[PDB]
């Protein structure tokens, strides 16, 4: 056990966040898409509008 | 010193970063929602009427 | 009835600028994902 405790946990801990942070992102970009899709929706509904 | 290994390691930023963005999209998403039920509403008047002055009071 | 068509019309107008205004907004935040995700590559 030459590995200092905490370290080994810090690093652990970093490792879980990177990826806990990456998956943040991939949910950010998806949520985009919708409100992009959503946006259009409401832009196709107000063009039947005379 | 988790803080300390935070701030060194570029995840304290990052984290803030993605925190903000988050903050961002969720307003943009309150955004779209109200806009979404404006809309709605202005089509349904379109093809009923005074549910439009309840609104533009 | 011209009248009633340019009152919808003015509507139609302000709620299409507000789709372009939520539109600018999240290409903005497209590119603040970019750089986080470009970061996350370290």
């Amino acid at each position: 056990g030459a590995m200092d405790p905490e370290f080994s946990a810090q690093l652990g801990a970093m490792q879980h966040l990177k990826d806990q942070l990456e998956q943040r992102t991939r949910m950010i970009e998806a949520n985009i898409h919708r409100q992009q899709e959503e946006l259009r929706k409401i832009q196709e509904q107000l063009q039947m509008v005379h | 010193n988790t803080l300390v290994v935070l701030h060194k390691s570029g995840l304290l930023e990052i984290t803030l970063k993605t925190k903000e963005l988050i903050r961002q999209n969720q307003a943009t998403q309150a955004e779209l929602d109200q806009l979404k039920e404006q809309t709605q509403m202005f089509i349904e008047a379109t093809k009923s009427w005074a549910k439009l002055q309840a609104s533009l009071t």
